[PDB]
């Protein structure tokens, strides 16, 4: 089954600035990954599909890239309602896997 | 219409049913099995096609007891309807032929 | 013939937009794909996007902050990249290159130096470097020219319309105070000079000014 | 000439016709798409045909939602192409045989 | 995307010797490599295509080699008009990109 790797697992950055969440497969997955965004005591929410697809209702600050084993989650200008954890999530081979998560400190 | 030309769309609708039905039923019998990739429905359907018309890539392929007796289905299906389609060229050139004759 | 056009320079104030062009010539198939590529100064080539003329579909490096938008006017074969919004990151050299679907850059232009500054155009004054009455010329003489006060970068210096290459460097900008200064260097035989003239052509794209300043000796 | 050789004829040439503009097509479809292979026209011709004849070598395919469409269409052409010329051949030998008899 | 490695950063050779530029690509891609030379204030210039085939123009004294992820350009004979920064780019899979780019000093 595919290893799915978040490094670093938390993320110091000033306010304003771009951030770059990294999402490693233990092999190729195409562009089979998406983001999800976790707050504190809430659930997971869509980010971004198939590395790099918008999700109405998500703000045009977060963008994907990638493909085969190397994935970035970024944000352009980060604000506070963006203190979440992160997680990938690859759809290429069965079953489903999660990244272990990176956690966005401002 | 003629027989072959009925037969000729008969089989092509029918295709497109195996082809729906098979993208479906090949999803079914791969999830659960590690490592399978035909797992998702709209690069099933691809698969499907790709399978019906024999070309055969090697980008997706079933891993499984069922889902490769689906692609059995679904080659057979798509041969058989070619070749009906060709069979109803034929008969349509044949039948012309004896006609510039009498 | 120059296949692939593009302007000089393009001086953007921070948060503003700016339409760089791209004019090719030489031959045309409708199979032909022109790209932009970004190089900062001191670092490496960077793919910005592509677009086909004969289609008008474009794709983007979705790898950093999307800052462009392509489009291609057929009829005067020219290609256009709008930078909007842009900050001191995006100040570079834009480099447009046409590739005929094969996946390399045969030709490419020679690129437009856009700067993002909020300081205001100014032409470049050019002075003459000429030898002092007691330096003693051997069988070769040095001359040259003083480009200061201008912005932004850059500027292209030349002597003789071109036609004299050999035994001349020009040096590096420095900035100081919102405003560039550099000069250029040409050595030539000491016996052809004053007698065969020796003239240093300055342009500056920013200001659309290319003045000449002859070089003659001192009293 | 019959309408079996001039329909030959006439797919050969429509065949070609889709191969060339398949492969243009293909291009403009899969640029855009990370990992896209089938992205230089040269080698996408060579993909058209063995797309066409049903080789699917797997060396080069579409990734795209149209990159995939487009190869259908080359696929069923190609299929349907060399379908009618067998059709047509058949139709020959059928008048021929015919003749022997009487 | 593919990434492309040009390593070391700076090479420094004395005159008329022979030089080898190092390109690898983060996966397999055939031959889809092309080198550029760009010297100082000028355009990038096409020197190779497709690993090791001849551009017109181009001295007889440049070469390339290699095929699945290590490449190399050479050069019979290094002189002054060779100083410049050199840089490989692959067509393999899209988007196009390239290497980080290599100083030649003498
Ligand atoms: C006819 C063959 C075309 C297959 C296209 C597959 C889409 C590839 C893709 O990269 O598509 C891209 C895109 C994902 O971003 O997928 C899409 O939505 C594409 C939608 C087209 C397929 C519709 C869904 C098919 C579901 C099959 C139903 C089976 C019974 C249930
Ligand atoms: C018929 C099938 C032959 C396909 C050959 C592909 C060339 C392979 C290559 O390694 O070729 C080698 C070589 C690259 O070095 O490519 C070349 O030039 C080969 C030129 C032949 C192909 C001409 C270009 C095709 C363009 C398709 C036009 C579509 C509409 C636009
Ligand atoms: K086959
Ligand atoms: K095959
Ligand atoms: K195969
Ligand atoms: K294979
Ligand atoms: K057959
Ligand atoms: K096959």
């Amino acid at each position: 089954d595919i290893l799915l790797t978040q490094s670093p697992a938390i993320l110091s950055v000033s306010p304003g600035e771009r951030v770059s969440f990294s999402c490693r497969a233990s092999q190729s997955i195409g562009t089979d990954i998406h983001w999800y965004q976790q707050r504190t005591n809430g659930s997971p929410r869509l980010l971004i599909k198939y590395a790099s697809e918008s999700i109405s209702g998500i703000p045009s600050r977060f963008s994907g890239s990638g493909s085969g084993t190397d994935f970035t989650l970024s944000i352009n200008s980060v604000e506070s309602e963006d203190i979440a954890n992160y997680y990938c999530q690859q759809s290429n081979r069965w079953p489903f896997t999660f990244g272990s998560g990176t956690k966005l400190e401002i | 219409s003629a027989l072959h030309w009925r037969a000729a769309g008969a089989a092509t609708v029918l295709l497109v049913i195996v082809l729906l039905a098979g993208s479906y039923l090949a999803v079914l019998a791969e999830r659960g099995a590690p490592g399978a990739q035909l797992i998702t429905y709209p690069r099933a359907l691809w698969w499907s096609v790709e399978t019906a018309t024999t070309v055969g890539y090697g980008d997706l392929y079933p891993v499984t007891l069922w889902g490769r007796l689906v692609a059995v289905v679904v080659m057979v299906a798509g041969i058989t309807s070619f070749g009906l389609v060709t069979a109803a060229l034929a008969t349509w050139f044949v039948g012309r032929a004896q006609e510039r004759r009498g | 013939q120059v296949q692939l056009q593009q302007p000089g320079a393009e001086l953007v104030k921070p948060g503003a937009s700016v339409k760089l062009s791209c004019k090719a010539s030489g031959y045309t198939f409708t199979s032909d794909w022109i790209h932009w590529v970004k190089q900062r100064p001191g670092h490496g080539l960077e793919w910005i996007g592509e677009i086909i003329p004969s289609y008008g579909r474009a794709n983007y490096n979705e790898k950093i902050q999307k800052k462009a938008t392509l489009t291609a006017d057929k009829s005067s074969s020219t290609a256009f990249m709008q930078l909007s919004s842009l900050t001191s990151e995006d100040s570079a050299v834009y480099y447009c290159a046409r590739e005929r679907g094969d996946g390399y850059f045969a030709v490419w232009g020679a690129g437009t130096t856009v700067t993002v500054s909020s300081a205001k155009t100014t032409p470049p004054s050019v002075y003459p470097l000429a030898p002092g009455s007691a330096a003693q010329t051997n069988s070769m003489v040095t001359l040259g020219c003083l480009v200061k006060g201008y912005f932004p970068e850059p500027v292209t210096v030349t002597w003789n319309s071109g036609s004299l290459s050999s035994g001349v460097h020009t040096f590096p900008a420095v900035l100081q105070s919102d405003l560039y200064t550099l000069s250029s260097s040409v050595t030539v035989p000491s016996s052809s000079w004053p007698s065969e003239t020796v003239t240093c052509n300055v342009a500056h794209p920013a200001s659309s000014t290319k003045v000449d300043k002859k070089i003659v000796p001192r009293d």
